[PDB]
């Protein structure tokens, strides 16, 4: 059926196992080495043409189906540089592994439409980037790049396009004494695997997750989309507040903003629009990056909380 | 990437879409030649800046048509070697090094068509309308019907009963709906070849000998994939030392890593009464080098008043801006914000290590002070005098 039935893999746990496809390239061997260090079940990788070696100790797979079957991990990191990665996405998608986190940014466009294509007619893998920071459940799992010494188990799912703006939203709610539930950063891309609603639809059933966090910036319209899915799906009462950013105010239009997706073409995707259309569904937009953990905090206040 | 009007149109040209005949002139003599290689009458000269501003000679408007070769070699006096100042320009604008000297043409019908990538149908979208020769934005608040979007499958390609439909729907009469379509699906092939992000045709017409031409074309390249597209991406100084930065017309330095967290510090600068000076994101991997060129690059402009750096990351990191501070000679003051490993011994590094540099650890405290850092400065300028600061511990 949809797609959209994978989203429950988004919700990694203390019994999540991941292989890592460039398993022993320079970014996947360092990432690994904290992962390892970290707590999360690292338990092997792929290397085509390196396939039956031992990379810090522990197994290296020439194919994604190989490491599948010989270590029964249900989740994927990539590291593939940008040529191929897009590939690597393709192959982890056949194997039916059912969470995948490409760490890679600058993956052709025209590559991740394909990915797209292919990604969309299944229900088995979920994707989360690419140009994606990755995943975290603070104390149990993560999968990525962010750093879990800013993470602390609590009450505020995150969702973001971002990366180190992610860690500064991260480093406020645990300032606070708040915590994160779950942390998932989207990434940058303009075609990625999931988007804002596919996060809020894990938050808003997660008991643990009372209240959440939308970083966003310029580019697409993911941003008004959650909008009209938290207005129809949380509101009124019982509802959990959300507290959001948009980046890309002062951003001037038609310039690409690092991020390959952060662009406004042809009067779309700036960020008045964005923030005009989520106060309007009831989220707490903030006007500065640095009052978004005091910001929930002041909101958890007037409700208790 | 982006490449001139003129690049573009020789790309259409080798892929047999029918363009305007023209030729370039980066002199004004030249363009005198290849008037009068057109016919010495009529001839529209097209400034080829990387169109509806002001030059920086007096002289409004980048596409003019004149009556000789005379009259084309004296208005590229005013647009060669002469800045262009439009809207998306902002204080400062580009140079005119050269411009497209083309053959006049008189057009039945001006049609739009564009070919992009477009995240609601994720894949590519032919895009098409009877309201050509006009901006495209304002028909799709006004006229939204005129729009009419045909989605394209990436595995499949484009289909020839696709660019018929859509070229009837646009208003394309019966007998050239087919050289019409044909030129949709070369364009399409061009899309995909060169990884363009969109190919806009503004307008897409019809000669006064019937024929479908394409009078203006603008490109945009994915430069993820310039890898693969050693022929576009052959054709200031920070993609040379490979930074993602763009100036502005502030007067606030931004030296930031992560791309979400630069357009942040930018608007809270904006937020606390400043103006940032400069998008930059060092991103991941940033050696000493890196920030070197960040800050040569952000000083390189005499208006930066004052430069804020913001990195997520300490020691390492702190080490690397004092080197950069001192070789450079940098006397605007520099507010940093620093966080990850070790802050304490960090900011203990650029407070016990000589230059007046302001270590921060709030954002909205460091916006503050680099906004009125700045401040100070502006009325030191004004009032003609200089002042020198004097930092705590």
């Amino acid at each position: 059926m949809s797609y959209t039935a994978s989203r429950q893999h988004l919700y990694v746990d203390k019994n999540t196992k991941i292989i890592c496809q460039g398993f022993t390239g320079k970014q996947g061997t360092f990432h690994s080495q904290q992962a390892l260090e970290y707590g999360t079940k690292l338990v092997g990788g792929t290397t085509p043409g390196k396939g039956g070696q031992t990379h810090l100790g522990l197994p290296v797979f020439n194919t994604v189906k190989e490491a599948k079957e010989q270590t029964g991990a249900t989740a994927s990191v990539i590291y593939v540089p940008p040529p191929f990665a897009a590939a690597a996405i393709n192959e982890a998608i056949e194997a039916e592994i059912p969470l995948v986190v490409c760490i890679t940014e600058g993956i052709p466009q025209q590559d991740m439409v394909r990915v797209k294509h292919k990604l969309l007619r299944q229900e088995k893998t979920r994707l989360i980037g690419p140009n994606c920071p990755g995943v975290i459940n603070p104390g149990e799992c993560k999968i990525g790049i962010m750093p879990g010494h800013i993470h602390k188990k609590g009450r505020i799912g995150i969702v973001s396009r971002s990366g180190t703006l992610t860690y500064e939203a991260v480093h406020q709610t645990t300032q606070v004494g708040l915590g994160q539930s779950l942390c998932v950063g989207i990434g940058g891309d303009p075609f990625n695997g999931t988007d804002f609603i596919d996060c809020l639809e894990i938050f808003l059933n997660d008991s643990a997750t009372e209240g959440i966090i939308l970083i966003g910036e310029i580019g697409g319209n993911a941003e008004e989309n959650a909008a009209e899915f938290l207005k129809q799906h949380n509101s009124g009462p019982n509802s959990k507040p959300v507290v959001s950013f948009i980046a890309g105010l002062t951003a001037p239009p038609g310039r690409r903003m690092g991020h390959a997706g952060a662009i406004i073409a042809g009067g779309k995707g700036g960020a008045k629009e964005k923030i005009s259309a989520l106060q309007s569904a009831g989220v707490v937009v903030s006007m500065s990056p640095a009052q978004l953990g005091t910001t929930i905090y002041k909101e958890f206040e007037k409700r208790k909380m | 990437l982006s490449l001139h009007e003129y690049m573009s149109m020789e790309l259409l040209q080798e892929a047999g879409v029918s363009v305007p005949k023209g030729y370039v002139a980066k002199s004004p003599d030249e363009a005198y030649a290849i008037a009068k290689k057109l016919g010495s009458k009529d001839v529209v000269i097209k400034a080829q800046v990387l169109g509806k501003g002001t030059f920086e000679s007096g002289l409004k408007g980048g596409v003019k048509i004149v009556f000789s070769p005379e009259e084309a070699k004296a208005v590229s006096s005013q647009m060669i070697g002469k800045k262009l100042f439009t809207k998306q320009t902002g204080e400062k604008g580009r140079i005119c090094n050269q411009v497209l000297v083309c053959e006049r043409k008189y057009p039945r019908r001006e049609y739009y068509f564009a070919i992009t990538m477009e995240r609601s149908f994720q894949g590519p979208v032919l895009i098409g309308s009877s309201h050509g020769g006009v901006n495209i934005e304002d028909v799709a608040a006004e006229s939204p019907e005129a729009i009419i979007k045909e989605p394209i499958d990436i595995e499949e390609g484009i289909k020839k009963e696709q660019a018929l439909q859509l070229a009837q729907k646009m208003g394309f009469p019966p007998n050239i709906v087919e050289s019409a379509a044909e030129n949709m699906v070369k364009l399409y092939s061009l899309f995909l070849k060169y990884d363009a992000t969109m190919i806009e045709i503004n307008p897409m017409v019809e000669d006064s000998d019937g024929a479908v031409l394409c009078m203006d074309a603008k490109i945009n390249f994915d430069s993820n994939s310039a890898y693969r597209q050693k022929k576009i991406f052959d054709l200031k100084d920070a993609a040379k030392a490979n930074l993602n930065y763009i100036g502005l017309d502030g007067n606030i330095g931004c030296l930031v890593n992560g791309a979400g967290l630069a357009m942040a510090t930018m608007d809270i600068i904006k937020l606390h009464g400043g103006t940032p000076a400069n998008f930059l994101d060092v991103g991941g991997g940033a050696t000493v080098h890196q920030v070197t060129e960040a800050f040569k690059l952000i000083t390189s402009d005499k208006k930066v008043l004052a430069i804020l750096v913001n990195i997520f990351g300490c020691d390492v990191i702190a080490q690397g801006i004092v080197m950069a501070v001192k070789d450079l000679e940098i006397k605007i003051p520099v507010v940093v914000r620093l966080q990850g490993t070790r802050v304490d011994d960090a900011k203990a590094l650029i407070a016990d290590s000589g230059l007046k540099i302001l270590a921060c650890d709030d954002l909205d405290e460091a916006a503050r002070m680099v906004v009125k850092l700045s401040e100070i400065v502006t009325l030191a300028k004004q009032a003609h005098v200089d002042v020198k600061f004097q930092l705590p511990i």
